[PDB]
Formats: structure tokens, C-alpha cells, sequence
């Protein structure tokens, strides 16, 4: 029944498109097939770059009409009168434009602040919002003045005469809501999350290294308002003043090259820049040092109210009996990190799941200490 | 010709101007390793040098017939055994006896020499240790001497930690999941030594 | 036995091979009848509900039903049958819903019949129900929840345009023998609820919108939103006063559209409302005539008083030369009589139906002004006028718009009626067209309320192998459960075919189901379909959209509005479309709302849809293909509102709040679920109830 | 008769459809490379032919079965899509071996029964009851940790473990993600965590390392780099992505006191198993399964043979008999007698011990 109706599919597509190749195909034409993953109402006509990939590439200009430019090992040739008019923009070739090296060749569209190609993590709009607060309250105080507030009003900060900071650095543990806080602003702050991961950007050959830092920062200033998310930048990251002795070199080449970009000509635009470590002191100078790095946003030993915020958040999945209450236990209890708290919750559950019980209860919560307590010292 | 036909890693003529396979030629093979060398007839046996007397039936009888006669073992209720270690002062003659064994057994010897296993290119060598296994099944009955741990002096190298019993850990580790999802076996882990400070804590 | 397979085995073979017969045998005769409902009571008893029901569906005989109990809840073991009615078999009359109704009653489970009762109510229902009841509070509860949508006693208050359902009332009212009083009958046709609706609208309002702004298209943008955003309460001094700058800078149809906002904002007060348009109404420009014309229908709307005879004006038209004015005037008409069929107005829109309109006035549009009057009484004279119009095919071959329109006047004339339809079919099928074919599935299931059938499904892939076809699947989903698995079923035939007037029928149909729930994966296929080649199809799309977001005010309404806000200038029609959302969104304000689902009763509102459905084909002439129709369509989104608010009445004009548990409202906002801490005694209900614990709870 | 009708026009429709994908198939067809996909109705290709062409798609094969980096079918002059190429290369990533419910059962093994329960509780439970977590609201651990002396009971019990729970077990080799090579090893613990993601739900049982002991109080230093390196991103994929389910770790070290707290982060892992040393009774639950399977005799004195032991887990035992059973059928006999037993275990026992005694505490 539905098999008639999939043949119909297949067979009306395929006499208007052999219409359009047959077309399409005479004058030739650029790199091979439409994806589309936007809308069709709105098509661009500049793309990305950093090479120029040609392929005919007509068009109109006096001292040649169909004029190209290459760079590729095998036809390098280029224009037969320096800088007259050639790609048409990226006709022909969908990033023809001008080659990074140059042979004083037109230039419709950079070799510079362009995606181009990538290798990349950009993660859409998350759904988490307050999972740890009460310890990390203050963290979140801070972060949304820092990279909220200027997007939403950038028009009161220019009346003053004030530029907000470029770059914010956490430390402390992962996993117990520093990790959070950064994706949890991600989501409300609406603009593009980008995580990098530095220990990836290492790679086997020299100078590949630096061109990684370098594609990431072209990329960074086309889409204005991003914030890229360094995943524990200490491998690439400071520890080290040494100057080589090893392929120590080589790391420190990517560490003193991401110094360039931040401290040089570029200006900050909409850009932020999440910096993760794990005790801070490990970074050098120069990656802490002032026009770059201004405001360091810490984690704390959370006060007692707190821990109650976080299983007040904890105890609306968890069925319990309210008649008891967790906060006098919580004084007696080691005082510790977020993440602890919320584990000992969560092994208060199961004592009841084999208790044959279906609500919380005094009983549960003595047992978790004794575990947890050990299990810090191994 | 259809493609029941074709059996895969066959040498095979193309057209150029209408792309069909006009014949097929005979078969072909690789070296994915930087040196292959398998021997599926000896270079010793018993009389290959004198003097191994008192060793040749205690070897054998651990070896061989466990491989030949599987039968009088699961019936007596024991398991296979896995491998085997030989010790002594070096490569006087007893990598010679090893592949004695092979010859009798009417296997393969394959001699994997471990740091060869080790690439700096990327993930190859990784792949690699794996890679080997799935091999020996298709060639099964095999005989795997770990070489480059101890040798005549015929290849380089007599002991190696960490990257001759390193390669060759992962090998136990591999079979022990194999004796968990199996019964009986076919392959034969060897290993040579002079040392006896060369094996590690695991080992 | 007595609740094994043993008891099951003998009842249910006892029944199957007697029944079919159409004798009594050797297998059985009364005495053996009763030994067939002895195994029914021991399994009720047992609790073996499956068992029993079954055995209930096998007897063929709801008889036996009653018999069974005579102690216990009746209502329980009824719903449970009448679920397992629609899941096994799949049921292809409507039957087993009237039998059903009764069943509840007996327990005084009055409630469920009224949740019942809605959608596919007949003329004999709304009696049946009534006749049952003898208790006070039963009788004040109805009153309340038929006056707030009526479809059969309307929202009339004093004017009678009907074939009579209205006098059941005044007879009972004599001499009182099921309770109609005289205060009742004021709930049961509306002034009162009418009224509270209008104050609650008065008090929340929502300010102006716009500027007087520069450029024809821009400023009939912004009288068109401020028209719907203050509509209710009196701000239209601002529009009157510089009615110079404002109102006649634009020109064609907006000019029209420009006087007829201040209707807009007049809606629902008949007296000042009306009168305050007739200065413009007759003289000034000719415009200005057509654009009050207009202006005088949207404030008559869901109600039949009235304070200018738009009757008297339409009849003057046919007399003189005024053409343009006419087209006009039978718009206004039709939102004047709201949904309420009368002879009359069916014989003073006979002659201009007659004739051919197509290039006379650059419509034929008049169909749809027909169609929404024609939604909720079947007559004679009706059935007759359309079955004939089609027939001919002089106006159903000349624009291909026309030729889906009369065919679907039938099925909106149709539209809940029972045994009636019958007659019909029989000459549907004799004459010979394109469309009628489709139909034959299409009259069936409006009246049903659906149908869905894998036959059926089948036989529309061979008649493909056109409007019509596709609105009627949308019915079908609205109707059962097996109906809706059927529909996804059936538009997956429609994806698959990329004919482009196939394209441009389907968004429509999804929107239509989806604005009772708005829901987040059927927004994404339709924003795909906007996307695509051919600009008529982009079109249908974007309005599919605002139509499906459409339900709490600003909520999740909100990321759909901002999705057609993407694509508001792919086209300069989009522009337009897309304002015209903005005004629909702040339009309601929390007293009003659209959504055919309620949770006043939990089910759905046989009007809603028909308000819906009008407007879906062509609202605009530049939407769909322009083939010269209008804009005037666009008036039409009144009819479709259901107020959805709580408010309780303790006697019926006296009020008392209520503590809300699911909130504390009981004037203006709204409530999600709404439920009370004291409940009715035993006819336990939400919405617009008496309550008979009747709390001194305040606010 | 409905079909017959849909039918009529289709059988011709049906042939014409295949005629013209046939002339497009056309030999030969080049595979080539997709670079990367431009949205916009465009993308990059690289072609190792000469001309590229820019075409619409056929209706088959569509751009969301391409990804970027995707090989694909052009033609060799109108280089033009036929399909998408569906030959695909082994999993080239560390070793692995995936199986589907394994042989054994942990009904073997006897006298452990605690540790058991635990595991049983963690990764077992959760697919056995779905509303039992609901009730709670919480997951059952990701992951737990088995540590004792090398798998004497540790190895027994994963591999019982995956029959039991009926998802793809894979193993995996820790020592093997080391690699001296600076990008290889990084390459493959992101490759193992690819992997993982594809075949979920999924046990991971990750053998123990040298490189999960090394932290120090740099987060990264000027000596072995790459087995810190290669660490931290063992804890960006644990505190980035948290499994009731889709993944279960099963963890193994010898010694976990080797490990770092950093390693085990709390509200992951809470489970840290712990197999008891040998005690009396145990060495004979474990040795009544072995010797069942074995030829017996009525002169073996159970207990004693095991009263004669002290502080030897079933690995040992399990050999003593294996080693036994070879004597016995160098006789050529299969019956075993006490003699067999006493050389077997003077033999374990002269290879452990050449220690001084702490003991006589009393």
C-alpha cells in the first residue's frame, strides 16, 4: 500500500532535476551537490575560505575574461595581470577568493576571518539552569554581569565609556558545578557555545599547532558574539618558563601563539572566552597578566544553608516523608563540596529501594555518611 | 561471470572504456607489517643438533598432544593449556626446538617480533596488536612465538620489557576472554627468555 | 463456574449463533435469554469488567445492560464498554454514542452525558438529556454550560431565528414539571453570560498599537492589529478624531478594512456599538459605505439583536445597482447571524447565488459567508439550494476556488447530523465530478464524526492515482483514536506526492488539528514546507503556523510567533501575515481564547472547529493562487472563540467565590485545570457549575 | 479493486524510475570525498579526477545520510551523486572485542556471594526495573571499581556479568591507549568513547593501568606528558557526559590506592568493591565445584588438602588440580589419589614463598 506512493516519490523529483543537470552541466560547473540544512529564502553569496579551489571560474574583467587562482601543487597558475578581477566572488569554485601565500591576486572575499575547514566542537543551546547553586551563588552572581549584561545592553556600557573584560577563568574541581555553571550561562546567555578541547589541538608535526589557534581565532571574529570554552588548558596551558628542552618547545610555541591573538590587534568585539585550570597557580604569568586575563571566578567550602539548596533541589524527584529534616544532619556531616552532597543523597535512595519502602526515612540518611566518609581516602 | 564467482583479494582486469571485469587473475597478498616472515615448513627438527634428548619428549608431551588429541582431555575433565615459557642460558639451541614443534604440530609458525608492532604513525600500531588475532583464527591451527624477547641470534634482540611482554600481556588478555567464550583452542602462545628478571608481576 | 472461561464459554456462544438467526431456536428462547445474564452479574461481582464487557458488546442488546445492575454504579461499568467499543472493533455508525447517553443518566451521572453529548450532538439528544432531568441543580448546571456556546439555542438572547429547539423551555416554563423557571431560561439562552464575558474583556484590555505612520502598506497593517488588540472597551476615539490622516490614506481593499477596525474595537455591544457606525454607514464615500458595512457584522457577531436591519440594506442592493456595496453586506450578514439557520436569509441570498460571479465584482467568495450561518441546523430548504448549485457546475468549473467551496458548504451544512444524511448520499452520487468523489468519504465523516477505515484510506489512493479530500482528514483525527493512527497513515500519501496543488492543500489540514494542542514537531514540518519552491505554498504554510500556536496567550504561543517572524519579508504578503499574527496573539487577553479542546468538559466544541475551518481556505486574496476572491475572510476568526475562565455561580445570578486548588480566581485571568475544594454532591463538574456544598469561602 | 486502480498507471511509472537511475549508473562511478557540507546549497568537494559539477540530488540517497568528510559515488565526467559509498573500514581504535552474552555464569564462584550483590544492585538492577528508579528519581552509579590481586574472582565476575545483563559487552586494553606517540594516543581514547556512543547500551570493562596513578600536584609536566594528557581527557568525558545506562564502566585495579580522587569523582562512581582475602571455609566451597568436574576418589581427604592451605585465592587452586590432572594422565589413568595432590601443592607452594614471618602476635 505505501510502496506505490514511494515509487510516485522517487519518479517526480527525478524528471525536474534531470532537467536542471542538463542545464547546469553545459558551461560547467562548481564543487559537486546542494546540502541544505537552512532555508532557501536566504542564500549567501560570500563563503568561507582560505585556499581557492577553481574549477572554471568565468567571468568579467578587460585583461582576461575567465581569469583563476591557485595555489594547488599541480596547476599553481594564476592571474596574467596582477590583481585584476577573477573568482567572482566564490563562482566556480565555492571558496575561490585568494590563496593565504598571495601572488598579488584579487581579493573579492579574505583568506582571513573565515570558518573554513574545521575541526570543531560547537554544541547548541542546553537545557540545564541551577543544578548545584547555594555554594556556587556566587559564581553565578559574577558570570552573568560579565557575559550576559553586555550583550543584553551594550548601549548603556558605550555612554559611561566602559569596555567589559574579554576573558573569565574558573578552577577547583570539575564535575561539582564549576563544569556546570559554564554550560547553565550557555544556555541563557543565547549565543554560540563553542568547546575546544586543548589536549586535542596537540598534534604529531610542528607548526599544525599553531595553525589550529590560528583558524579558531578567524572563525571567532566572522560570528561576532561566541564564547569559545577552553577545555583544561594546562597541556597547552602554562607550567612552564623552561624554553624547551624536549618538545617542550613545541606546546610552548601554541601556548606563546594564543598570546599573540589576545594581546595583538584584533580587539575583544562580542568574543568571550571561558578559561578552565585546575589549581590556577600551575598558569604563567603572561596567561594571568591584564589585557587579557582581569577577573578570576573562584569556588568555595559551602556554608550550611547552602547544602540545604542543593537537597531542596534534590528532594522534588526524591519521594520523602517531611517531618525530619536533613539540615541538623547536614551540620554534624564532614563539610565538603557540592558534588558530595548531592552523592549522599543519592545513596540515601537505595537503601530504600531494598528496604521495600517507596518513601525516604530517617534511617537511610545515618548510613551514607559512614560510606562517604571513606571513600574520599580511598 | 557473476559475483559468486569472485572470491575477494583477487587480482582482476578491468576494461577502460566500459568497466567490466573481463577476467580474473590469480590471488594476492599484503604486508601490513614492516616484516613479515612465516615459515609454514622448518628450519630444525629433532636431529637438528644433538643433545636436546632429555627436553624432546617433556616438551612435546606438553605441546603437542593437547593440539593433536583434544579429546582424551575434556574427557579426563581438564582445560587447555595456553602457553608456554622456556628458560635457560641464551639461544644455545632453543628457539631451534620451537620450531621443531611447528613442523610436528602441522601448523604455521609465525614469528611476531614485538617492537615491529609500534608505529609512529597515528593509531597504526594499535591497531596492529588487535589486528593479528582475528588472522590467526582464519589460519588456525597457528603456532605464535612472541620473537625479539629472546633468539638464537639469527634477529636481533634477546629480552625486552614493556613492548616484548607489554605487546605480549595484551595477548594473554586477549585469550582469556577466548577461554571464557570457547573450549577449545588451537593457538599456542610462546614465549622465550634467558631471564627470569625480564617477567613482570602480572606475568 | 462463575468466573472462569467455563461461565464465558456457554453465555457467549449461547448469544452469537442465536443472534444471527433472526429467530429463537432450540439454542434459545426467553427462559434460555435469561440464563445468558446470569453471567454477567458474578462477573461485575468478580471484578472480571473484561469479561463482562465483552459479553455486553456479544448480546447485541444494551437491554441487557440495565437488567444486569439495579444496584451499584451504572456509570462505571458503561465506560469501560464504551472504551473497549472503539479500540477492537472499529465502529462505523454513531449508534453507539446515542446508546451509550442514556446509560449514564439512570445513577444521575448527568455530567458525563453533557461530556458525551458534545460533538456530533443531534436534535434529539439535547431533549433526550433534558427530559431526565427533575433535580434543581442538574438543571441550573446545563443552563450555564449550553449558554456558553450554544449551537442550537446559539447565543440569542431575545430574536428567534430557528426551527424551534428554543420552546422546549416555554412549555416546561407553564407549569413546572423537569424545573424550567424563568430566571433558568436567562442562563440557557444568554444575557447574562454574554454579558460577564464583555465586562471581563472591558477590564483587562491591552493598549494601543502603532502610530499613524507614512506608506499605504504600513498604516493598514496597524488599524488591522489595533483593531484586534483593543477589541473591547472604548478607545476608538483616537481613530475617529484623526480620521482624516489615518483611516483614508489607504486605498482598494484597505481603505474598507481601515473603518471596518472600529467595529472591531465596538465587538459585542449591539447598542452604541451599531449605532455610532450608521453616521458612516450611509453617505460619505463609497468606501466608507462598503468599509461600515463591514464594521456593522463584526459587532453583531454571537449574537441575533441587533439595532440596524442588515437585512433591510441587503434586500435595497439587489433592487439597485450597488454590486460592490452587496458582497459587502452578505459578509456582515453572515457574522450577524451567527451561526443561526433561518429560512430567510437562505431565500434573500438565493438570487444572488443564482447568478455567475466571478468578474462582476472580481469575487465569488460567497460561499463562505453562506457556509458559516449554515454550521447547525439541517433544513430542507438548505440541502436543497447547494445539492443544486453543484449540480449544475455554472459556478462550480468557472475559478477552481469556487469548485472546492460549494462542494464543502455541503459537508459544513452536514456538519454533526445523524440519520438525516442518508437521503443525501443517494443523489450525491448519481451526478459526476472531480470533486465528488472525494466527498463521498467527506459526508460521511463529518456527519459521523469520522471514520477511519483502511478501505477507506486505500480507496482516496486511487482517485489520486482535490481540497475536499484532504480537509476531511483533519476531521477524522479530531473524532476517535482509531481515526487518528488512520490520519498519519493518510498524509503520509499526501508528503509523498510533490504535485503541487497536492502541496498546497496539507499544511492547512495539520494546522487545523493541531491549534487544539500546540505541539512542537508538527511546527517543524510545517516551517520545511514554507521553505520550498512555488510562492503559494509558502504562503499556506506561514498561516499554518500562526493558526497552530494558538491557544494559552503568549505561552509556548510566544517561540511560534517568533518563528514566522524569520520569514516575514521572503515576500512582501509575508510582511502582512506576519503583523497580522501580533494582533491575533494579544487578542483574547485571558477571558477569550481559541482552542477547540476545553477543559470545561475535557473534550471538544463543535463550533470552534466550523469558525476555524472557514477562514483556513483563503483568508487572503493574495494568499493561494489569485484567481480575484477578497480579504473580508479574515473577520471570520470571531466565531471561532470559547471563553475558557472560571467562574462560579451559587444560584445562577449570585456569585460565590471558591477556593481553586488547580488559581483563586473566579472574575478575569484564567486557570489550568480548573477544580474546586468543594465539588458539586454527586454531579461532579468543572467550568461554569453550581456548587451545592456552596462555600462561604472569600477571596 | 482499490489496488488494481493504483496500480494501472504505477507498473510503467515503476520501470521508467529504474530506466533512469540506470543512466546514471552508468560505469564507471569514482568514489571520491565530500569536504565539508555548506548549507546554503552548496558544499566543498575535493576531486582527485579533474571536473566537478554541481548538481541536485537524487531523491534515494539524501544530504542527511551525509555527514561531512563522507565518501561518496561521482561519475568520472558529470560528477554527479549516485549513492553514498557503504563500504566502511574496521574499527581501527585500541583493542576490542565486542561480544553478545558470553558463556559463563557467576554461580561457579562461591562464598564471595557480598561483593555480588553489589554490582548486582548497581548495573544489573536499573534494566531489571525501570520505576523503581523513577521513585527515587536518581541513577543507579555509572561506574564501580573491582580491586584485589589480578583476577582471581574480579575477571570471573564481568565475565558472568555481560550474560546477565544481555547489552554489548566491550573490553578494552588500558595499557594499549598509551601510546609515545603525541597525537595517537589522545586519537584513541576519543575514538573508544565514538565507539562507545554507537553500539549503547554498553558495558565498558577498562583493565587497569600505570597512567590512572600518575597526577602529581601538576595538572600537566615536563616528564611523561602524554599519560597526563591522555588522563585528563579520561575525566572531560566523564564530568562532560553523565549515563544511567548507555554506558555502564566497570573499573579494575590491582591496588586502587594507587589511584586519585580526581579519577573517581563522587556522584559517578560510589561504589569502590573490595574482594576479602582467603578465609578457611571458602577454599573448600570453591574446590568442591573444581574437583567435580575432574576424575575423584575415595582416599582424597577434602579438608585436608585445604586445612593444608592458608592464604590462596581459587586462581592457585583452581591450577592445582589442573596440574594434578596432567600427572594422572601421564600414567594413563584417571583415577587421582592423594600422592597427585601433595606434589601439586608442594609445587605452588615452594614458587610463592621465599619471605620471613611477621606473624606470633599473641
Amino acid at each position: 500500500i505505501k510502496q506505490v506512493e514511494d515509487d510516485i516519490q522517487q519518479l517526480l523529483k527525478k524528471i525536474n532535476e534531470l532537467t536542471g543537470i542538463k542545464e547546469s552541466d553545459t558551461g560547467l560547473a562548481p564543487p559537486a551537490l546542494w546540502d541544505l540544512a537552512a532555508d532557501k529564502q536566504t542564500l549567501q553569496s560570500e563563503q568561507p575560505l582560505q585556499v581557492a579551489r577553481c574549477t572554471k571560474i568565468i567571468n568579467a574583467d578587460s585583461e582576461d575574461p575567465k581569469y583563476i587562482i591557485n595555489v594547488k601543487q599541480f596547476a599553481k597558475f594564476v592571474v596574467d595581470l596582477s590583481d585584476q578581477v577573477a573568482p567572482t566572488d566564490i563562482e566556480e569554485g565555492m571558496r575561490v577568493g585568494v590563496d593565504r601565500n598571495k601572488y598579488q591576486i584579487h581579493i573579492p572575499l579574505p583568506p582571513k576571518i573565515d570558518p573554513t575547514v574545521t575541526m570543531m566542537q560547537v554544541e547548541e543551546k542546553p537545557d540545564v539552569t541551577y543544578s548545584d547553586v547555594g555554594g556556587c551563588k556566587e559564581q553565578i552572581e559574577k558570570l552573568r554581569e560579565v557575559v550576559e549584561t553586555p550583550l543584553l545592553h551594550p548601549e548603556r556600557f558605550v555612554n559611561l565609556g566602559i569596555e567589559p573584560p574579554k576573558g573569565v577563568l574558573l578552577f577547583g574541581p570539575p564535575g561539582t558545578g564549576k563544569t556546570l555553571c559554564a554550560r547553565a550561562v550557555a544556555n541563557r546567555t543565547d549565543a554560540c557555545f563553542i568547546r575546544v578541547i586543548g589536549s586535542e589541538l596537540v598534534q604529531k608535526y610542528v607548526g599544525e599547532g599553531a595553525r589550529m589557534v590560528r583558524e579558531l581565532f578567524e572563525m571567532a571574529r566572522t560570528k561576532k558574539a561566541c564564547l569559545i570554552f577552553f577545555d583544561e588548558i594546562d597541556a597547552i596551558g602554562g607550567a612552564r618558563f623552561d624554553d624547551g628542552a624536549g618538545g617542550d618547545n613545541e606546546v610552548q610555541r601554541t601556548m606563546l601563539e594564543l598570546i599573540n591573538q589576545l594581546d595583538g590587534f584584533d580587539p575583544r568585539g562580542n568574543i568571550k572566552v571561558l578559561m578552565a585550570t585546575n589549581r590556577p597557580d600551575t598558569l604563567d604569568p603572561a596567561l594571568m597578566r591584564p589585557g587579557r586575563l582581569d577577573r578570576k571566578i573562584e569556588f568555595s567550602l559551602p556554608d550550611l544553608e547552602g547544602r540545604t539548596h542543593i537537597f531542596k533541589i534534590h528532594a522534588r524527584s526524591m519521594s520523602v516523608e517531611r517531618d525530619i529534616r536533613f539540615e541538623l544532619l547536614a551540620r554534624l556531616c564532614p563539610n565538603s563540596t557540592g558534588a558530595e552532597i548531592r552523592s549522599v543523597c543519592t545513596e540515601a535512595g537505595m537503601f530504600a529501594i531494598r528496604a521495600r519502602r517507596k518513601i525516604a526515612t530517617e534511617k537511610d540518611f545515618l548510613e551514607a555518611v559512614n560510606k562517604v566518609i571513606k571513600s574520599y581516602a580511598k | 561471470i557473476d559475483i559468486n564467482d569472485v572470491t575477494p583479494n583477487c587480482r582482476v582486469a578491468l576494461r577502460n572504456d566500459s568497466y567490466t571485469l573481463h577476467k580474473i587473475l590469480p590471488n594476492k597478498v599484503d604486508p601490513l607489517v614492516s616484516l613479515m616472515m612465516v615459515e609454514k615448513v622448518p628450519d630444525s627438527t629433532y636431529e637438528m643438533i644433538g643433545g636436546l634428548d632429555k627436553q624432546i619428549k617433556e616438551i612435546k608431551e606438553v605441546i603437542e598432544l593437547p593440539v593433536k588429541h583434544p579429546e582424551l582431555f575434556e574427557a579426563l575433565g581438564i582445560a587447555q593449556p595456553k602457553g608456554v615459557l622456556l628458560y635457560g642460558p641464551p639461544g644455545t639451541g632453543k628457539t631451534l626446538l620451537a620450531r621443531a614443534v611447528a613442523h610436528h604440530t602441522d601448523c604455521t609458525f609465525i614469528r611476531v617480533s614485538g617492537s615491529e608492532l609500534v608505529q609512529k604513525f597515528i593509531g597504526e600500531g594499535a591497531r596492529m596488536v588487535r589486528e593479528l588475532f582475528v588472522m590467526a583464527r582464519e589460519h588456525a591451527p597457528s603456532i605464535i612465538f612472541m620473537d625479539e624477547i629472546d633468539s638464537i641470534g639469527s634477529s636481533r634482540l634477546e629480552g625486552g620489557s614493556g613492548g616484548d611482554s607489554e605487546v605480549q600481556r595484551t595477548m594473554l588478555e586477549l585469550l582469556n576472554q577466548l577461554d571464557g567464550f570457547e573450549a577449545t583452542k588451537n593457538i599456542k602462545v610462546i614465549m622465550a627468555t634467558n631471564r627470569i628478571d625480564i617477567l613482570d608481576s602480572a606475568l | 463456574s462463575w468466573g472462569h472461561e467455563y461461565v464465558r464459554h456457554l453465555a457467549g456462544e449461547v448469544a452469537k449463533e442465536w443472534q444471527e438467526l433472526d429467530d429463537a431456536e432450540k439454542v434459545q428462547r426467553e427462559p434460555l435469554l435469561t440464563l445468558v445474564k446470569e453471567i454477567v452479574p458474578y462477573n461485575m461481582a468478580h471484578n472480571a469488567e473484561h469479561e463482562a464487557c465483552d459479553l455486553l458488546m456479544e448480546i447485541e442488546q444494551v437491554d441487557m445492560l440495565e437488567k444486569d445492575i439495579d444496584e451499584n454504579a451504572y456509570a462505571k461499568v458503561c465506560l469501560y464498554l464504551t472504551s473497549c467499543v472503539n479500540y477492537v472493533p472499529e465502529p462505523e455508525n454513531s449508534a453507539l454514542l446515542r446508546c451509550a447517553l442514556g446509560v449514564f443518566r439512570k445513577f444521575s451521572r448527568f455530567p458525563e452525558a453533557l461530556r458525551l453529548a458534545l460533538m456530533l450532538n443531534d436534535m434529539e439528544l439535547v431533549e433526550d438529556i433534558f427530559t431526565s432531568c427533575k433535580d434543581v441543580v442538574v438543571q441550573k448546571q446545563m443552563a450555564f454550560m449550553l449558554g456558553r456556546h450554544g449551537v442550537f439555542l446559539e447565543l440569542s438572547e431575545d430574536v428567534e431565528e430557528y426551527e424551534d429547539l428554543t420552546e422546549i423551555m416555554s412549555n416546561v416554563q407553564l407549569n413546572s414539571n423537569f424545573l424550567a423557571l424563568a430566571r433558568e431560561l436567562d442562563i440557557m439562552e444568554p444575557k447574562v453570560p454574554d454579558d460577564i464575558y464583555k465586562t471581563h474583556l472591558e477590564n483587562n484590555r491591552f493598549g494601543g498599537s502603532g502610530s499613524q505612520v507614512d506608506s499605504a502598506r504600513m498604516n493598514l497593517a496597524s488599524s488591522f492589529v489595533n483593531g484586534f488588540v483593543n477589541a473591547a472597551f472604548g478607545q476608538d476615539k483616537l481613530l475617529t478624531d484623526d480620521g482624516n490622516k489615518w483611516l483614508y490614506k489607504n486605498k482598494d481593499h484597505g481603505m474598507l478594512s481601515a473603518a471596518a477596525s472600529l467595529g472591531m474595537i465596538l465587538l459585542w455591544d449591539v447598542d452604541g456599538g451599531l449605532t455610532q457606525i450608521d453616521k458612516y454607514l450611509y453617505s460619505s464615500e463609497d468606501y466608507i459605505k462598503s468599509g461600515a458595512l463591514l464594521a456593522c457584522g463584526i459587532v453583531n457577531s454571537g449574537v441575533r439583536n441587533e439595532c440596524d436591519p442588515a437585512l433591510a440594506l441587503l434586500s435595497d442592493y439587489v433592487l439597485h445597482n450597488s454590486n460592490t456595496m452587496r458582497l459587502g453586506s452578505i459578509f456582515g450578514l453572515g457574522l450577524a447571524y451567527a451561526g443561526s439557520n433561518r429560512e430567510d436569509v437562505l431565500t434573500l441570498l438565493l438570487p444572488v447565488m443564482g447568478d455567475s460571479k466571478s468578474s462582476m465584482e472580481v469575487a465569488g467568495v460567497t460561499a463562505l459567508a453562506c457556509g458559516m450561518i449554515a454550521v447547525g441546523s439541517c433544513n430542507g430548504d438548505v440541502t436543497s439550494t447547494i445539492l443544486q448549485t453543484i449540480m449544475e457546475k455554472s459556478e462550480t468549473e468557472l475559478k477552481d476556488t469556487y469548485a472546492r467551496w460549494l462542494p464543502l458548504g455541503l459537508g459544513l451544512n452536514h456538519l454533526g447530523k445523524g440519520e438525516a444524511i442518508e437521503a443525501i448520499l443517494a443523489a450525491l452520487e448519481v451526478v459526476s465530478e472531480p470533486f465528488r468523489s472525494f466527498a463521498n468519504t467527506l459526508v460521511d465523516v463529518c456527519a459521523y464524526a469520522g471514520s477511519g477505515n483502511v478501505l477507506k484510506v486505500q480507496q482516496l489512493l486511487h482517485i489520486c492515482s482535490q481540497g475536499v479530500a484532504v480537509l476531511g482528514i483533519a476531521l477524522i483525527a479530531m473524532g476517535e483514536e482509531i481515526g487518528a493512527e488512520m490520519a498519519l497513515r493518510t498524509f503520509g500519501h499526501l508528503l509523498r506526492y510533490g504535485e503541487p496543488t497536492l502541496r498546497r492543500a496539507v499544511p492547512l489540514a495539520l494546522a487545523l488539528i493541531s491549534v487544539s494542542n500546540p505541539r512542537l514537531n508538527i511546527l517543524d514540518t510545517l516551517s520545511k514546507f514554507s521553505h520550498d519552491a512555488d510562492p503559494e505554498v509558502s504562503y499556506n504554510s506561514i498561516f499554518a503556523m500562526g493558526m497552530v500556536g494558538s491557544g494559552t496567550n503568549n505561552a509556548r504561543l510566544a517561540a511560534m510567533l517568533r518563528q514566522l517572524a524569520q520569514y516575514h519579508a521572503k515576500d512582501p504578503n509575508n510582511l502582512f501575515m506576519v503583523r497580522l499574527a501580533q494582533g491575533l496573539t494579544h487578542l483574547g487577553k485571558g477571558t477569550l481564547t481559541l482552542c477547540p479542546y476545553h477543559s470545561d468538559r475535557q473534550l471538544m466544541s463543535q463550533v470552534a472547529v466550523a469558525g476555524l475551518l472557514t477562514v483556513l481556505v483563503s483568508f487572503l486574496d493574495v494568499r493561494n493562487i489569485i484567481l480575484g476572491k477578497s480579504h473580508y475572510v479574515l473577520y471570520g476568526l470571531v466565531a471561532a472563540m470559547q471563553p475558557r475562565m472560571l467562574v462560579t455561580f451559587d444560584e445562577e445570578l449570585r456569585p460565590l467565590p471558591v477556593s481553586v486548588r488547580v488559581v483563586l480566581l473566579a472574575h478575569g485571568e484564567r486557570a489550568e485545570l480548573a477544580t474546586e475544594e468543594f465539588l458539586p454532591v454527586t454531579p461532579i463538574l468543572e467550568g461554569f457549575v453550581i456548587l451545592r456544598k456552596n462555600p462561604n469561602y472569600d477571596l | 479493486i482499490r489496488n488494481q486502480e493504483q496500480m494501472k498507471p504505477l507498473e510503467e511509472k515503476q520501470e521508467e524510475e529504474r530506466s533512469k537511475v540506470d543512466d546514471l549508473r552508468g560505469t564507471p562511478m569514482s568514489v571520491g570525498t565530500l569536504e565539508e557540507i555548506i548549507d546554503d546549497n552548496h558544499a566543498i568537494v575535493s576531486t582527485s579526477v579533474g571536473s566537478e559539477h554541481y548538481v541536485s540530488i537524487l531523491s534515494f540517497v539524501d544530504k542527511d545520510l551525509l555527514e561531512p568528510g563522507c565518501s561518496v559515488l561521482l561519475n568520472h565526467k558529470v560528477h554527479a551523486v549516485i549513492g553514498v559509498l557503504m563500504d566502511d573500514t574496521d574499527p581501527l581504535v585500541t583493542v576490542m572485542k565486542v561480544e553478545k552474552a558470553p558463556q559463563e555464569t557467576y554461580a561457579d564462584i562461591g562464598g564471595l556471594d557480598n561483593q555480588i550483590q553489589e554490582i548486582k544492585e548497581s548495573v544489573e538492577l536499573p534494566l531489571t526495573h525501570p520505576e523503581y528508579y523513577e521513585e527515587m528519581g536518581i541513577k543507579p552509579p555509572k561506574g564501580v571499581i573491582l580491586y584485589g590481586p589480578p583476577g582471581t574472582g574480579k575477571t570471573l565476575l564481568a565475565k558472568a556479568v555481560a550474560n546477565q545483563t544481555s547489552a554489548t559487552f566491550l573490553r578494552v586494553v588500558g595499557s594499549e591507549l598509551i601510546q609515545k606517540y603525541l597525537g595517537d594516543g589522545p586519537k584513541l581514547v576519543r575514538e573508544l568513547f565514538r565507539v562507545a556512543e554507537e553500539h549503547a547500551p554498553s558495558i565498558v570493562f577498562i583493565d587497569e593501568i600505570d597512567a590512572i596513578g600518575t597526577k602529581r600536584y601538576d595538572s600537566n609536566s615536563g616528564g611523561e606528558r602524554e599519560i597526563q594528557r591522555t588522563m585528563l581527557e579520561l575525566l572531560n568525558q566523564l564530568d562532560g557526559f553523565d549515563s544511567r545506562g548507555d554506558v555502564k564502566v566497570i573499573m579494575a585495579t590491582n591496588r586502587i590506592e594507587t589511584l586519585d580522587p580526581a579519577l573517581i569523582r563522587p556522584g559517578r562512581i560510589d561504589r569502590k568493591i573490595e574482594f576479602p582475602l582467603p578465609d578457611e571455609k571458602t577454599k573448600k566451597r570453591i574446590f568442591q565445584i573444581h574437583t567435580s568436574r575432574m576424575t575423584l576418589a575415595d582416599d582424597v581427604t577434602l579438608d585436608d588438602l585445604i586445612m593444608a592451605k592458608d592464604d590462596l585465592s581459587g586462581a592457585d587452586i583452581k591450577a592445582i588440580c589442573t596440574e594434578a590432572g596432567l600427572m594422572a594422565l601421564r600414567e594413563r589413568r584417571m583415577k587421582v589419589t592423594n600422592e597427585d595432590f601433595k606434589k601439586s601443592k608442594e609445587n605452588v607452594l615452594y614458587k610463592k614463598q621465599e619471605g620471613t614471618p611477621e606473624g606470633l602476635y599473641l
